[PDB]
């Protein structure tokens, strides 16, 4: 492992030195269909008429993004991945910008997403759980050895691949950072208590969101939750969980330990760094090295009926792209 | 149930990031 990680980060940091740029052009894509919408762009299933391969393009609005102050967190994002390389990770198979627009062009997951396989099937078992767990781990473990912190897991941003394994998306949030940091981002459900008390914060708030996910994927619902924000706050704070009465001793266990206010005590963020989570009860039944290598048995696999299928995603309002006659932030995103 | 109580509530949909 270690050996892989050093090789994983020589790689990782030729690419991040000098990271790619403006490598193909927006019309050389077919724009299909909107898989997702934010608050500062929306995520396209594109198709590219070179190759005749569908991919999921993301059209940030220049000026949207810097209204909002996302600047800095969208060169982050296309700079990292650009040059990260994980079977769990989707891979940016194009960046370019125009007149009005950021655009980064990824791999499209036909399986949706595992929010929506978690909300309509309710909850999943605990070995399915395991299984997706396990995946987050290994991302987790190669993410934090390039000294990334991700920021944002939860079950909107975790599709389902044909095998029926995840791909990590949206890094929106995503930085290279060696020491503290501050940013106030994420999702209420699933930011740390360090993050909410505004008290420089590490590595650690990922594995705090991996327990909110395990949680989250084997309960049905989230550990904390509320109608409102500040609500969810207080309790994320407090520092109390209950768990289901179907919940192993095991699992329990396991998202004590996660789920620990002190980030002195969470595992993950101890002495023996993630293996005190890979030798967890728990996860005994987990081989790492078979789901690093896709060979373990997919618990659900999510059927489609060939490439540019999206009925594995919900239905959004079309909105036609338009490109200004006029470069519109040029200087602000120089880099990307 | 909490199931229940988290079915009736208005988180059951996609959740927004927040940041500013
Ligand atoms: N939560 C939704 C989805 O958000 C994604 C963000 N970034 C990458 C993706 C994908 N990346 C790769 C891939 N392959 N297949 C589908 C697929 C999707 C989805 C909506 C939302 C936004 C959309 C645009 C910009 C910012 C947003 N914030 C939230």
């Amino acid at each position: 492992v270690k050996e892989f990680l050093a090789k994983a980060k020589e790689d990782f940091l030729k690419k991040w030195e000098n990271p790619a740029q403006n490598t193909a052009h927006l019309d050389q894509f077919e724009r299909i269909k909107t898989l997702g919408t934010g608050s500062f762009g929306r995520v396209m299933l594109v198709k590219h008429m070179e190759t005749g391969n569908h991919y999921a393009m993301k059209i940030l609005d220049k000026q949207k993004v810097v209204k909002l102050k996302q600047i800095e967190h969208t060169l982050n994002e296309k700079r990292i991945l650009q040059a990260v390389n994980f079977p769990f990770l989707v891979k940016l198979e194009f960046s370019f910008k125009d007149n009005s627009n950021l655009y980064m062009v990824m791999e499209y997951v036909p399986g949706g997403e595992m929010f929506s396989h978690l909300r309509r099937i309710g909850r999943f078992s605990e070995p399915h759980a395991r299984f997706y767990a396990a995946q987050i781990v290994l991302t987790f473990e190669y993410l934090h050895s390039l000294d990334l912190i991700y920021r944002d897991l939860k079950p909107e941003n975790l599709l389902i691949d044909q095998q029926g394994y995840i791909q990590v998306t949206d890094f929106g949030f995503a930085k290279r950072v060696k020491g503290r940091t501050w940013t106030l981002c994420g999702t209420p459900e699933y930011l740390a208590p360090e993050i909410i008390l505004s008290k420089g914060y590490n590595k650690a708030v990922d594995w705090w969101a991996l327990g909110v996910l395990i949680y989250e994927m084997a309960a049905g619902y989230p550990p904390f939750f509320a109608d409102q924000p500040i609500q969810i706050y207080e309790k994320i704070v407090s520092g109390k969980v209950r768990f289901p009465s179907h919940f192993s001793s095991d699992l329990k266990d396991l998202l004590r330990n996660l789920l620990q206010v002190d980030l002195t005590k969470r595992f993950g963020n101890l002495k023996n760094g993630v293996n005190d989570i890979k030798n967890h009860k728990w996860f005994a039944t987990t081989d790492w090295i078979a789901i690093y290598q896709r060979k373990v048995e997919a618990p659900f696999i999510p059927k489609f009926k060939g490439p540019g299928d999206t009925s594995n995603f919900d239905d959004y309002e079309e909105e036609e792209i338009r490109v200004s006659i006029n470069e519109k932030c040029g200087k602000e995103f120089s880099e990307f | 149930t909490t199931y229940a109580d988290f079915i009736a509530s208005g988180r059951t949909g996609r959740r927004n990031a927040i940041h500013d």
